[PDB]
């Protein structure tokens, strides 16, 4: 649920910088619009790339559809609620609204992860939160919001033990010291 | 300080364990109950329970 | 001697109240008095936690997430699953 929006970001970076290429970097990119559903995004990617022709309702229907599968979760909060059972109800909201924030920018985001902040109860699904900031920051380049998640992940992480997803947070930490210039935290991360 | 205080290993004796495997269940306790105590005190406070002194 | 209580008590002098088994009504609640300081999910189901531990006491409640949580621990997860609950389920009743 990555790489199909981070080959999106890396094709931005194709289209923003270099100037030469025209067709190979909007071609993909219709590519990955035509999956994921993505709304936001591409108004962003419209912008700065070709204005077509039409788009209109072709992406309007997919986002009406995409609604209808929006309107089903959203419409199923106050029917799961009507049931009890601490997590199985807010776990499927928390992760599909993700999803659904997926589609654009940072709002079902960042509104779903200080929601989920009160109720999980292991780290890892609060470390799946902090990867939700990690792809949204690396998308955007934004490198605000990616301290305060690891910061907060950590002291839950370190408490504490990890094997595979320590390493994970190596690599992002790694990939940040390398955003910036770090030449040594870089390699020895 | 005043007396003991402390070592025994660097200065000996030390006897090897493994040798004995049939008090295996017997150190079960042992071995939930004293590296990760030591080792960790953080993860106490993870799972919601307190470690003991028994 | 609770009978012995009767040689020291025909009517003088006390209060006799009789101190319960303990039943699924508590089994629910009084672990969830247990668990509001351990780290675990809203995804665990009271029904089968309550009712794998017939009988046993009310110390049976304090051994249902500590061994649990002794896996759990020994697994490092911050918040547990109830599989884990099931297997001190057995755990604290293998015993008996």
């Amino acid at each position: 649920p990555k790489n199909p929006d981070l080959r999106i970001a890396q094709l931005r970076f194709l289209l923003s910088l270099p100037e030469h290429r025209g067709d190979a970097a909007v071609r993909d990119e219709l590519m990955a619009a035509v999956r994921d559903n993505n709304m936001a995004p591409y108004y962003e990617a419209l912008c700065k790339s070709l204005d077509w022709q039409i788009d209109v309702d072709l992406l309007n229907k997919m986002k009406k559809a995409n609604e209808d599968e929006l309107k089903r979760l959203d419409e199923e909060l106050e029917d799961a609620e009507k049931n009890l059972g601490e997590s199985e109800i807010r776990d499927a909201m928390m992760a599909k609204a993700e999803y659904l924030c997926r589609i654009g920018d940072k709002e079902g985001a960042l509104t779903a992860f200080r929601k989920t902040y009160d109720k999980t109860v292991a780290l890892g699904h609060r470390l799946d939160i902090v990867f939700y900031l990690l792809r949204i920051g690396l998308f955007y380049m934004d490198n605000d919001l990616i301290t305060r998640n690891t910061e907060k992940a950590k002291s839950l992480i370190e408490e504490g033990g990890d094997w595979d997803r320590r390493n994970r947070l190596k690599v992002y930490q790694g990939l940040y010291c390398v955003a910036i210039r770090d030449f040594k935290q870089a390699a020895e991360l | 300080d005043s007396s003991i205080m402390m070592l025994t290993s660097d200065q000996k004796p030390d006897v090897m364990y493994a040798d004995i495997g049939g008090m295996d269940i017997q150190k079960q306790e042992v071995r939930e109950a004293v590296e990760l105590p030591l080792t960790h005190f953080e993860l106490y406070k993870q799972i919601g329970i307190d470690p003991p002194r028994g | 001697d609770i009978l012995d209580s009767a040689l020291l008590r025909p009517g003088r002098i006390d209060r006799k109240i009789e101190f319960p088994p303990p039943n699924e009504e508590a089994r629910l609640d009084i672990l969830k008095i247990h668990s509001r300081k351990m780290n675990l999910t809203r995804g665990i189901n009271l029904r089968k936690i309550a009712e794998l531990m017939p009988g046993a006491s009310g110390a049976e409640v304090k051994g249902v997430c500590t061994e649990a949580g002794m896996y759990a621990l020994r697994e490092r997860r911050v918040h547990v699953t109830q599989e884990d609950f099931e297997m001190a389920v057995a755990k604290v009743m293998q015993k008996d």
